[PDB]
């Protein structure tokens, strides 16, 4: 078993329920076993009360570690247009294009699937890394 | 008191 996957270990959380494409939210495994485990969400809930943070059996295909800690001068350095940025937006982190970089730090972000055009500050957004075959890219 | 009906964007 891979080593992030152990209970207790902070996750990403990828879905292709339809309305969650290119969406990255933070989590939790609370139970490995078939290839599949449970996790527990750390942003979503069962009720807008939140009193019941959301859980659910997932594929391990649909998890990824956390993104790797930004190094200072990568933390730091420019945003330009044609970047790919994750935003954070409804508590998750979506993937899209930056169209227009704005005169007060500020960034505007196109997104493929929801054909959406939204303004974020640069403290909103990270940079798009993919996780594949156990590296970062 | 976001929960995946307040956070999907679609169906």
């Amino acid at each position: 078993l891979p080593s992030y996957l152990k209970p207790g270990s902070a996750v990403e959380i990828s879905s292709d329920e339809i309305g969650f494409r290119g969406s990255w939210y933070m989590g939790k495994v609370i139970t490995i076993p078939s290839v599949k485990c449970q996790v527990e969400y750390t942003t979503l809930f069962f009720d807008k009360e939140g009193t019941k943070p959301l859980k659910e059996v997932v594929d391990m295909s649909q998890l990824r570690p956390p993104a790797p800690p930004m190094s200072e001068i990568e933390k730091k350095k420019k945003i330009v247009v044609g970047e790919e940025v994750d935003a954070f937006y409804n508590d998750g982190w979506w993937e899209g294009d930056v169209t227009e970089v704005l005169d007060d730090g500020k960034f505007s972000v196109f997104f493929r699937s929801s054909k959406e055009q939204i303004r974020f500050r640069k403290d909103e957004l990270r940079f798009h890394r993919e996780w594949v075959d156990g590296a970062w890219k | 008191a976001r929960t995946k009906q307040t956070a999907r964007k679609s169906t």
